[PDB]
RNA sequence: GAACUA
């Protein structure tokens, strides 16, 4: 990256989680896309951008 | 049983560069430390620690394999705030077996710790000793860990970029 | 290399077992069985005991030859049988797993079924089993087979090698990723995950063992592990499948605790006719519910970055609520709603994180509960305020590093013996020498240990450790005139009912505070005979307890529901009764122990949470105060007794959800962990204490630690626990726990 | 307690 633009990150914004979390959110996909289960009609409406901002895996 | 097919000895692959120089040993501290680390060693080193974890949260995960006898947070000598390296001392060295096998890897605050073992913790290695009384390691490393403060020490001195919400010992006695 | 056969036969017996269950081809080491198997573990994870091949010449030394234990296991009379029966099959070998199960149980009489009844001897003091391998599909009894012989292997491998996390998940990856089918990976899958959840969960529930290691936090990571070396392994049968079985056992769980009865979910909304769906044979008891929703799912969130899938689970969860109860077949069946589930997980998760944390990756559909688990400081009480702002100011002064015992107690001694209920108590119908100075040394007491708690606020263990360990010679010296003994000499209840002269007196014109337990089952007593006990013992943290008002509560609807505690009040008595008492239990007299203070004893545990489980109503000051106080305490009983008549008519094999409930230790799961904790802690301190080398210290710990499980036990029947009705049987009537301390085989 | 190597 090598960027310069450096200020403050909170602490739930420098988070980065292992690489294993692609196993594990792909499991949570497939156990909700199988077996039938829905979100809220009100979390699906979370698409205006309020969802939950779910911290980056590493690689 | 696993015990007994897998040689978990207590084992130190560092070296405590202050506690070779005395002694006067050509890395023969191996020699005499082993028996502290054999019998009687229920010290673990904790590693890759954000400055932002917290002693609740390392007592509560290390207490789950066992009781803590001493709980301790690394401070930076300059700032007497945490450097992300912990001690935990566990009165059954049982425990402190426990907590090398079952911890390893684990993410106490969201990030991969590293326990090890230790012979001891005195009140001298708690405090960090590297360039800004942080751990040697801050100093030396060429990546973004922010939860580490951001880059190195001597990467970030050059490169021109730089807390509160950190916690600040001030029970401890200044070094 | 060269092992002796008392060498040999330990090998065989850890490491002998584990054959029959791949297809004791003999004379071939484990690597070379793995290899005949389809190689499920690659050349990297093979451990070195997987290379050693089986023995020659030795063989008929080993025939012609009980066996000794484990470290740091329970082990079962199953396990050491059939691990034992393993070694004479293995060198007489020099199909295969039926016989050895067979015989097994054959053993343990004499002084499908043969696999399911072998689960449930292991995981028994029978078992109940929490998840049924019958809903596999149709025409297919060979997944049944497979599934049963996956539950087993995994709780062997578990009880065997259990304390090393990575061969037990090298292990258990090799049994499930065998080539003999595509569709059988996922019946061993979910008999595993199965096998480690049960296995967790009966271990805690009737296993001792004396480690201070939780086997539902090493459950979950070594799931999380198997998930790890499934991916590692799946880098050139997908890790993904196995985190998807584990999740949906789960998430069973989870719906079966909600729904409060086998609603099949997941055998009802199904994918197709060829796929395995974990479903729960029977609710879930208290205990497992409470491994569930605070040590296990908090882990394997932890693990899992606390991510979920949140809105979906608390959008079927809310549906299954809707139900009436289908059917109550289980006597120990719990069902609780859906809030009270996600807010207790929630809570248990709460403490490992931040609450940003928690609530970005939370839904705005949790905003309600979030804001439910999310006046959070411990302030000193206005009866130990002017003589604990002195006390605070010294400490301020120097420092948990400079606090001295000798002079905390001469500045306790001068802040305590100035203001008025002090030189207005050493003025004095008629106190003896002896009363008067149990009750100045019990106000100084309970004035250092608030001063103690306001100043540290609890919010870090090591200071609370270090000041706890330093001012310890102070508080012993101060309690021993105390110690377990009635502060006045006298029970306060004399039967109209009402109170002695001394207590009306002290309490309306000295203003002394004594803390609503002494006399309040005492008082209800009366007033139900009306239509010393462990808890009037002093116990120094109860009094404090009760004046920071630590009040726990349940919910107005009832068990459904749970902890109807505030929030804060919940935090705060967590980090009381976890860092303060249970953490203080038999703690080391010096930092860096075989060595503890008594500081903190057991029934100070007990008293002090059954103080804080007393109802609200009664343990408030009124607004001549003692008068108020016992009106509004006979009026509590009228109503209580009332309700205990109407439950007892009503009721005529009875579920524990038709009895009488006083909403305390069953609604309340903080009470329960911290009970279970306190002989748990107990225990592992007597282990340490044995462990050490014999002397005259380490005999007189063992001796004041036996004297402290004793007491455990006494104060546990003292509270109605362990067992016209009693004040005991009104205030903390607790069926689910007081059948889950029944039944535990602890007590 | 990454002192090689900064």
């Amino acid at each position: 990256s090598l960027s310069d633009l450096r200020q403050k990150r909170r602490r739930e914004e420098c988070v980065v989680l292992p690489p294993i979390m692609t196993v594990w959110r792909s499991a949570f996909s497939q156990y909700t896309k199988m077996w039938g289960l829905t979100k809220f009609a009100g979390d699906i409406e979370a698409e205006r951008e309020g969802e939950g901002p779910i911290l980056p895996p590493i690689r | 049983m696993a015990e007994y097919l897998i040689d978990l000895t207590p084992r130190m692959a560092y070296v405590d560069r202050h506690e070779l120089l005395r002694s006067l040993l050509t890395e023969k501290e191996f020699i005499e430390r082993r028996q502290e680390q054999l019998n009687k060693s229920t010290t673990v080193y904790v590693g890759n620690l954000s400055f932002y974890t917290t002693e609740d949260q390392i007592w509560e995960h290390f207490s789950r394999c066992g009781h803590i006898r001493d709980l301790v947070m690394g401070l930076s000598e300059v700032t007497r705030t945490p450097c992300g390296f912990c001690f935990v001392v566990f009165e059954s060295q049982d425990g402190a077996m426990s907590a090398v096998i079952d911890l390893h890897g684990t993410l106490l605050d969201d990030r991969v710790i590293t326990v090890s073992w230790d012979v001891g913790c005195d009140h001298t290695r708690r405090w960090g000793r590297g360039a800004h009384g942080g751990q040697v390691v801050d100093g030396v490393r060429q990546n973004l860990d922010s939860a580490r403060g951001g880059l190195g020490v001597l990467r970030r001195e050059e490169l021109g970029v730089g807390e509160d919400q950190l916690v600040h010992y001030t029970w401890i006695p200044p070094r | 290399t060269s092992y002796t056969p008392k060498q040999w036969l330990w090998f065989l017996y850890v490491t002998s077992w584990a054959r029959p269950f791949f297809t004791y081809w003999g004379r071939l080491s484990f690597d070379e069985l793995l290899k005949l198997s389809g190689s499920p573990i690659p050349p990297a994870m093979v451990s070195l005991w997987m290379g050693l091949c089986m023995p020659t010449d030795d063989v008929v030394q080993e025939l012609r030859i009980i066996y000794p234990f484990l470290p740091r296991v329970a082990e079962s009379t199953f396990g050491r049988a059939l691990r034992s029966l393993a070694v004479r099959q293995h060198i007489s070998s020099w199909a295969a797993l039926d016989v050895l199960v067979r015989d097994t149980l054959e053993v343990i009489q004499n002084s499908e079924e043969a696999l399911e009844g072998a689960f449930r001897s292991m995981l028994s003091a029978p078992l109940f089993d929490v998840k049924a391998s019958i809903p596999e599909g149709g025409t297919a009894q060979v997944l049944i087979r497979v599934a049963n012989a996956a539950r087993l292997f995994a709780a062997l491998s578990v009880e065997a090698f259990g304390r090393v996390k990575s061969e037990c998940a090298v292990l258990l990856l090799a049994h499930i990723n065998q080539r003999d089918a595509p569709e059988h990976v996922d019946a061993r899958a979910y008999g595993v995950v199965t096998g480690v959840v049960e296995y967790a969960m009966a271990y805690r529930y009737c296993r001792d063992d004396g480690t201070g290691r939780c086997p539902l936090t090493c459950a979950a990571l070594l799931l999380h592990r198997l998930v790890e070396l499934q991916g590692i392994v799946e880098k050139d049968v997908s890790a993904s499948r196995f985190a998807n079985m584990t999740v949906a056992c789960i998430q069973e769980l989870l719906f079966c605790v909600v729904a409060g009865d086998t609603v099949r979910w997941h055998r009802e909304h199904q994918p197709d006719g060829v796929s395995v769906c974990p479903t729960a044979a029977r609710t879930l008891t208290l205990h497992e519910t409470d491994c569930l929703l605070q040590v296990f799912i908090p882990a394997l969130l932890q693990q899992v970055g606390f991510e979920w899938p949140w809105s979906e689970s608390l959008r079927h969860a809310k549906m299954l609520d809707r139900a009436r109860t289908q059917h109550i077949v289980m006597e120990d069946g719990v069902r609780l709603d859906s809030r009270s589930v996600f807010e207790e997980l929630l809570v248990s998760v709460a403490r490992r994180t931040y609450g940003l944390r928690l609530r970005a990756i939370l839904p705005q559909s949790f905003d309600v509960i979030a804001e439910n688990i999310f006046s959070s400081r411990f302030a000193l009480p206005l009866y130990y305020r002017t003589a604990g702002e002195v006390l605070l100011e010294y400490f301020d002064r120097c420092g948990p590093s400079g606090i001295t015992a000798e002079e905390t107690e001469r500045v306790l001694r001068r802040a305590t013996d100035v203001q008025p209920m002090v030189v207005q108590l050493q003025a004095l119908v008629y106190f003896s020498a002896r009363e008067k100075e149990r009750l100045l040394q019990r106000y100084r007491c309970e004035v250092l240990l608030a001063s103690l708690v306001v100043y540290t606020q609890l919010r870090t263990v090591s200071v609370v450790q270090q000041l706890t360990r330093q001012l310890a010679p102070l508080f012993e010296q101060l309690l021993l005139p105390l110690a377990h003994e009635r502060t006045l000499s006298r029970c306060p209840v004399i039967a109209l009912v009402d109170l002695t002269p001394e207590f009306k007196m002290l309490v309306d014109e000295i203003h002394y505070e004594f803390y609503p337990l002494e006399w309040v089952p005492e008082a209800v007593d009366a007033h139900i005979r009306q239509e010393p006990p462990c808890f009037a013992q002093y116990s120094l943290f109860a009094a404090i307890a009760h004046q920071f008002g630590l009040v726990l509560e349940g919910n107005p609807r009832g068990f459904r529901g749970g902890d109807g505690s505030s929030s804060e009040v919940r935090t705060k008595a967590y980090r009381f009764f976890t860092l303060m008492l249970l953490n203080n239990l038999g703690d080391a007299v010096s930092s860096s122990g075989a060595s503890f203070h008594s500081v903190v004893s057991a029934c100070d545990v007990v008293v002090t949470m059954t103080q804080c489980l007393l109802p609200a109503h009664l343990s408030s000051h009124p607004r001549s105060m003692s008068n108020e106080w016992m009106r509004r305490v006979g009026e509590w009983t009228r109503s209580a007794y009332s309700k205990y008549t109407a439950y007892q008519q009503q009721v005529h094999p009875v579920p524990l959800i038709s009895l009488y409930n006083s909403l305390t230790f069953d609604s309340v799961p903080l009470a329960r962990e911290t009970i279970r904790a306190v002989r748990s802690r107990l225990l592992e301190k007597m282990s340490v204490v044995t462990a050490s080398p014999p002397g005259d210290v380490e005999t007189a710990g063992k001796q004041l630690l036996e004297q402290h499980l004793s007491s455990l036990t006494v104060t546990l029947t003292a509270v109605g626990l362990l067992p016209v009705p009693c004040a005991t049987q009104l205030l903390w009537a607790s069926p689910f726990f007081s059948h889950e301390l029944l039944h535990c085989g602890r007590y």
